[PDB]
């Protein structure tokens, strides 16, 4: 409190001198950019010719030509001339054509495919580590099986051989297994593109086979990367049709799997990191190893599991220091991270109700009668069973 | 941890706007890509804006038809949709421009300036297409019987259609691949590919199948053609049933979407013209599982056993695999071997790698026997179980 | 459901295939004829030392003078033994004499093979067994050891091992075991193979080993006699 | 074809428990409610017909409220179709065992017996379970006054004031509010039965055609099972208005 | 049909909370068209089959567009009904739209609903 | 045959289109063109699909 403050407050202002510091640089101060670099810009704009009518780059030819699909929608094959070089130019990027009579000035921009602005969200898990405790040796595992051999090379290279491709994350809910696939990833800082799999299966038909394949593609060239594959459990669950539902459309999807991770096509050291809750669903050929490696099994809570389950969900509400943790383990038992969450919102319901604006032991004691009944309940009682 | 988190929320959040405007603002700073090198590329590059036959539009040739008036005619299709007929390039070969081939043409006159690199007709057959690597025996377990075939039937008459000829059959139109997976058959496959020095191209059934049918028909046909001009080549088609499934077409379902692109498969087989050392390589479970309609047996040719390791046969693909792998080991080869029950050679396979993945945990850096033995008991378990669907009731 | 009727276009059942997997899974059995006994080696399953093997057996009697250890899915092994019991026993009111090892193996192996998906009865079925069982006794013929398969096929055989891999087991028991040979060197043969294909390793709870010897009754071995076989592995 | 449906009677689904059972209870919910009380020197059943419609002639007095035996009586709660069936045999099982046994048949003892028959169905047969729920309330000496409640599932229970039919759990909770462990006498108990069918019908206002109440009182020497006249419950409509007040108060 | 285009003033000086679209049901060959119909000569006002057939799709953001047309022509061409048989096409419980076509026919649903709202 | 006018014999396995509504508006057309050129009696074939 008073000892992190003093730091707190430097760092702000150590941040202030650097924007203002921007300001005098760009205005005022020269020394190689002068009146001179302003000429040179007019100079090359008006050789270049405004508008510049974009293409994509897709390959220079050395010869003074490269192949540019204009974004217009008819393409033309021009020539490298005026203000690039081969080498300047690089493969999947948008280019400049002069309006005219298409040359390729040149690449001051990149392109971003439209597929992976809406699959990518960013790395960081919003409990911190050290702090999803509570199956702690299974936390480490994935920063052994993915995060590791992207991290070090050295263990590897001795050992030998392929390294790992994969992960398996499975076992009931509230185990946390996205907080781990977005530790791993915030760490190596590799590219976190993000995939719920209910997207394989939407009313179009080969969809699936079609967003996997592009998803691990781009993973390869913006490699290294980590791709999640969010709740694999939809695949026979959901059906907007008949062939939506069905065996062509749960084979397509899990074929394609085969072929991408080992197979011929292969991938990279790209992983893929894959959430599920059930594995009744997935098929043994994806839960088979070196497509996999190691699996990570998450079992039921035990006793003295809970309690460390229990402070994390404790630690992102406000932290307790008057919860009887006994009486959460005595209660029910042998049940999943779900219900201990179960058990943190009724509590937090209840106080809601009164305009309590906190939770305190005795919100949760009232709570958690009626919450472990009602864990039996959600599954049918119908008329007296 | 709850009061901490605010201050650290806070601080960052005040940092992360102010690198908002100080990241803008800098930019290239009114800068020239180009550098030094391109200045005398410049005065070239005016030339050409006044010249004609610059910019030149990529277009493709369609078709080849003769009423000769001026030299002969093509019909091209532009990139704008436009179907536009032109004449024999301004120089260049006759020879260069042929069916399938793409063409560079004027943007304002209209007529072949150059011919260029052939193949841009179909969008999606390119696609399907995908990169090739190459793994080599070492890596792949086992020198066994079934490994050998695999050799024997692809290598030698494309190598070598010598041999073929002696014999006096000619090299395989079709080969069939069989063999439960988790056998390491893709791997087999990648590593004939280089001692053959013939190109594999890999495709997938599940791109094939598309909810209008149709595609997939097209597709198939100038894949096969692609594939005709390449010489000594295979066409490997990896995971399918799609062309590798059961035979019949309920005539409502994605089956229908299945039976049209087999069906062009089957014209391909026999060809326009026949397939005389042209091998087209096809994987699925069993023989019995495919098609009696799409195997018509003559032109298959030979049938390339896998097999689920045996005892024995996993006794062999471990020594492989340890070998390779650089591993510390006092217990042996055999005795682990033994260890694992018939199930997969994946699960004896992962046994070698998860040795290494105990060592970092042990907290040495390579492995060592005592991480051996705790790999066989967890990895058995595993794998094989906490899987498949628990019902084989009410399916077609 | 989905066919129960399946034929392959070669000419077996899938479902006979199918059949296999279930036993690879379940419990080991060893069976050796030898010209001094038969001995029966079964798994016991530990996983509590409070589990008593003299209380609870998996070698078990079909008559006083013949015993049957079973191997793939318990429950399936069970159906088969109690309707063999009774015929054995029958038998002996009748003839006044043992019954013979192959006569036994062959009542129970018409069941094997009769189902079908509609139409079924206590003898027929709705899907085929996936055990295999190890019929050992001495008759008047001498010590047999007769060999019911889940293709519901009998075969003499002088020594099988069926168990997590039914092949593997008879291939160590190939090596090892020679037709003719003492009492005791049958008994380390069973055992040795027993611990190499099981994640398992052999103890005197691990195993359950007992002897029939021809001019002996069926015995099953005590705390300490069951603790004598384990000293030769 | 009929390899190619479903329906799971026999066949255990993904649930681990049939399809055809938990359907039976909802079928329960939108038909008329029957409920038992207990009282101090009796048992009584008061019962909700089927009949939503404004003109009955009576022809059968038991329409939801049978009395199978001179010691015993039952409620349906559920479709009447099979109740019809289940009527019949409870009228041979109640004298059979009545016959032999020489004493009040055992609320308990019915139940299990009948229950049994339910599950039959629903496991073997390839018959589906009985879409009724039935309320059963006799006295034997050794529990004393009773009632006992029948499922669909099999399921049995030693109860003291339930109620099964529509909008059960209301109708349970309504019963131990107004109606404690061993409280009430037969008469008060009566009203009681009215006052809460009033609530919760499938179709609103109670009436005499709407309603039929049973009592079981232990007259001078015999257990006396009788339908009450419709001339009779009017008596009781009236003291379920008085009933309302006295729950509240 | 009728009162609204006879004497709307009487329409408007009751007060109510007026549906959107009103809906005719029934099996078919019930009357229901044929009735809607046989009132309109009886009135005396024009009449529009309006129905999917009507609306054109070949370029991508031109099928939206047909329907705002003819609500406007409707509107300005008073008294008039517009009359939808099959609305069996005009609105589907699929909409795949990763076509171009498919991505139109949603497009036209939209668009029907916001104009009704209106009229 | 015996009448000889202006005859539309109307395949309804080319009004189709991969647009939707063009394949309406277009048989429409066809139905104005015979009023012009009376008489006309329009067979329309294949209507299993149309």
């Amino acid at each position: 409190t008073q000892c992190r403050l003093k730091l707190l407050k430097l760092e702000r202002i150590k941040d202030y001198l650097l924007m203002e510091e921007e300001f005098i640089r760009n205005q005022e101060q020269m020394k190689p950019l002068e009146e001179k670099q302003e000429e040179e810009r007019s100079k090359v704009d008006d050789l270049r010719g405004t508008p510049m009518s974009v293409g994509t780059l897709e390959e220079i030819i050395d010869d003074n030509h490269a192949i540019v699909s204009t974004s217009v929608g008819s393409e033309h094959y021009v020539s490298i001339l005026s203000f690039v070089d081969k080498d300047l130019l690089e493969p999947g990027c948008s280019v400049l054509l002069n309006h005219k009579v298409h040359a390729v000035i040149g690449v001051l921009m990149d392109d971003t495919d439209p597929l992976v602005t809406v699959m990518k969200v960013e790395k960081a898990p919003q409990e911190t580590y050290a702090d999803i405790g509570g199956l702690d040796n299974q936390i480490q595992e994935i920063k052994e099986s993915v995060e590791l051999p992207l991290t070090h090379p050295e263990y590897y290279e001795e050992m030998g051989i392929k390294p790992p491709k994969g992960v398996i994350l499975y076992g009931p809910p509230g185990t946390g297994k996205t907080l781990l696939a977005k530790a791993v990833a915030n760490q190596t800082s590799a590219t976190f593109l993000r995939v719920v799999g209910s997207e394989l299966i939407q009313k179009y038909l080969g969809d699936g086979p079609k967003l996997v394949r592009e998803l691990f593609r781009v993973a390869e060239e913006h490699a290294p990367s980590i791709v999640f594959i969010d709740e694999i459990d939809a695949i026979g669950t959901k059906r907007y049709d008949s062939n939506s539902g069905g065996e062509r459309e749960i084979q397509r999807t899990m074929l394609e799997l085969l072929n991408q991770l080992d197979g011929f096509d292969s991938r990279g050291d790209v992983k893929v990191i894959m959430a599920t809750n059930r594995i009744e669903t997935l098929d043994p050929a994806l839960i088979r190893p070196g497509r996999i490696d190691r699996k990570i099994e998450f079992p039921l809570p035990d006793e003295k599991t809970k309690k460390r389950i229990f402070q994390i969900h404790t630690s992102r509400m406000t932290l307790a220091d008057d919860v009887t943790l006994d009486d959460l383990i005595m209660a029910k038992d042998d049940l999943s991270g779900a219900d201990i969450k179960a058990i943190c919102t009724e509590a937090g319901l209840m106080a809601l109700r009164e305009r309590r604006m906190k939770v305190t032991n005795e919100d949760f004691k009232k709570s958690k009668e009626n919450v472990l009944y009602k864990k039996q309940e959600g599954t049918p009682e119908g008329l007296y069973l | 941890q709850s009061t901490y988190s605010r201050q650290i929320k806070q601080v960052e959040d005040d940092i992360q706007q102010l690198l908002k405007k100080i990241n803008e603002l800098t930019g290239i700073k009114e800068s020239d890509t180009g550098l030094a090198p391109p200045a005398l590329w410049d005065l070239a590059a005016d030339k050409q804006t006044l010249q004609s036959e610059q910019p030149l539009q990529v277009a493709r040739c369609t078709k080849i038809i003769n009423a000769d008036s001026e030299d002969p005619k093509y019909i091209i299709n532009v990139k704008q949709f436009a179907k536009f007929v032109v004449d024999l390039s301004d120089q260049v070969a006759p020879t260069d421009i042929e069916e399938g081939m793409r063409v560079g043409v004027d943007r304002n006159k209209y007529q072949i300036h150059i011919p260029l690199p052939p193949k841009i007709d179909p969008t999606v057959t390119m696609m399907q297409v995908e990169e090739k690597p190459d793994v080599t025996y070492s890596d792949v377990g086992g020198c066994k019987e079934q490994i050998e075939k695999l050799r024997e039937v692809v290598e030698t008459p494309l190598l070598h259609p010598e041999r073929f000829v002696n014999l006096g059959i000619e090299p395989p139109k079709g080969v069939l691949l069989f063999g439960p997976p988790g056998t390491g058959k893709t791997l087999c496959a990648r590593a004939v590919a280089n001692r053959t020095d013939a190109c594999f191209i890999p495709v997938i059934g599940s791109e094939l199948v598309q909810k209008y049918v149709g595609e997939g028909a097209r597709m198939v046909r100038e894949l096969f053609e692609m594939a005709r001009t390449k010489k000594a080549c295979l066409i490997f088609f990896d995971e399918i049933d799609a062309i590798g499934g059961a035979r019949f077409d309920d005539g409502a379902g994605g089956d229908n979407e299945v039976q049209r692109t087999m069906l062009e498969l089957i014209n391909q087989l026999d060809g326009f013209d026949p397939r005389g050392n042209i091998k087209v390589l096809m994987a699925t479970n069993r023989p019995d599982t495919l098609d009696p309609a799409l195997m018509r047996p003559g032109r298959l040719d030979r049938k390339i056993e896998f097999s689920l390791p045996d005892l024995e046969g996993r006794t062999h693909i471990f020594k492989i695999h340890a070998r390779s792998m650089s591993v510390e080991r006092d217990i042996r080869f055999e005795l682990l071997a033994r260890l694992c029950p018939n199930s997969t050679g994946a699960e004896i396979r992962s046994v070698c790698t998860e040795a290494g993945m105990f060592a970092i945990r042990a907290r040495r850096k390579i492995a060592t026997e005592k991480d051996f033995l705790e790999a066989v008991n967890k990895v058995i378990k595993s794998y094989a179980k906490f899987s498949a669907t628990p019902r084989y009731m009410t399916y077609n | 459901d989905r066919g129960v009727n399946t034929f392959s276009p070669e000419g077996r059942l899938f479902q006979v295939e199918y059949a296999i997997e279930g036993h690879k899974l379940g419990s080991t059995a060893i069976g050796i004829q030898t010209s001094e006994g038969v001995c029966l080696a079964v798994e016991k399953r530990i996983t509590s030392p409070l589990m008593e093997p003299s209380s609870i057996e998996k070698i078990v009697e079909i008559d006083a003078h013949i015993g049957c250890a079973m191997s793939g899915l318990i429950a399936d092994a069970k159906t088969l033994i109690d309707k063999a019991r009774v015929e054995t026993q029958n038998h002996w009111f009748t003839y006044n004499e043992t019954m013979t090892v192959e006569s036994v193996t062959q009542a129970v192996s018409n069941l094997a093979l009769q189902f079908g998906e509609e139409d079924a009865d206590p003898g027929a079925m709705s899907r085929p067994f996936g055990v295999a069982l190890l019929f050992g006794g001495v008759d008047e013929k001498g010590p047999q050891l007769f060999h019911m398969d889940p293709s519901g096929t009998f075969v003499q055989c002088d020594a099988r091992a069926i168990g997590s891999a039914s092949e593997g087991a008879q291939s160590s028991l190939q090596e090892v075991y020679h037709k003719s040979t003492t009492l005791k060197e049958a008994i380390k043969s069973s055992l040795i193979i027993l611990k190499q294909v099981m994640e398992e390793k052999l103890n005197a709870t691990n195993i359950e080993l007992a002897t029939v010897q021809p001019g002996q009754n069926f015995h099953m071995f005590t705390k300490e006699e069951l603790e004598e076989v384990i000293k030769d592995i | 074809m009929s390899r190619r449906y479903d329906s799971r009677t026999t066949i255990f689904s993904p649930e681990g428990r049939l399809y055809q059972v938990e359907y039976a209870m909802e079928a329960i919910g939108h038909a008329g409610t029957c409920l038992g009380i207990l009282a101090n020197d009796g048992v009584l059943l008061a019962a909700e017909r089927r009949n939503i419609h404004k003109l009955l002639d009576e022809v059968f007095f038991s329409e939801k409220i049978y009395k199978l035996n001179e010691d015993m009586a039952c409620s349906v709660a559920g479709i009447t179709s099979d109740a019809n069936v289940l009527t019949n045999e409870l009228r041979l099982i109640a004298q059979r065992y009545l016959l032999q046994y020489q004493e009040p048949i055992p609320c308990e003892q019915l139940v299990t017996a009948l229950c049994d028959i339910k599950q039959a169905y629903t496991q073997f047969g390839g018959k589906r379970p009985f879409g009724v729920s039935l309320l059963y309330i006799g006295w034997d000496k050794h529990y004393g006054f009773q009632l006992y409640q029948s499922d669909p599932s099999g399921n049995y229970g030693g109860w003291k004031a339930t109620c099964i039919g529509n909008n059960s759990a209301a109708a349970v909770s309504m019963l131990k509010q107004d109606y404690k462990e061993g409280e009430m006498t037969l008469k008060s108990a009566l009203a009681l039965a009215v006052k809460v069918l009033n609530k919760t019908m499938d179709v609103s206002k109670l009436s005499a055609e709407k309603v039929e109440i049973a009592t079981l009182t232990r007259e001078n020497g015999k257990t006396v099972i009788r339908v009450l006249k419709q001339k009779e419950v009017e008596q009781l409509i009236k003291k379920h208005e008085e009933e309302e007040a006295k729950a509240e108060r | 049909v009728e009162l609204p285009l006879t004497h709307f003033e009487l329409y408007k000086q009751i007060g109510i909370d007026p549906p959107r679209g009103v809906l005719m049901y029934g099996p078919p060959g019930c009357g229901k068209t044929m009735l809607a119909k046989a009132v309109a000569h009886h009135t005396t006002a024009a009449f529009i089959r309006v129905v999917g057939s009507e609306f054109v799709q070949k370029y991508l953001g031109e099928g939206p567009r047909m329907v705002r047309d003819v609500f406007r022509l409707a509107k300005e061409n008073a008294p008039a009904i517009i009359f939808i048989d099959e609305i069996d096409a005009i609105a589907t419980k699929r909409f795949d739209a990763q076509t171009g076509a498919d991505r139109e026919v949603q497009r036209i649903l939209l668009e029907l609903l916001n104009q009704m709202d209106g009229f | 045959s015996q009448l000889d006018c202006n005859f539309l014999k109307v395949v309804s396995s080319s009004i189709v289109d991969k647009y939707i509504g063009e394949s309406a508006r277009l048989i429409r057309e066809m139905f104005n063109y015979a009023r012009d050129h009376q008489p006309c009696i329009i067979f329309m074939d294949e209507i299993d699909a149309i």
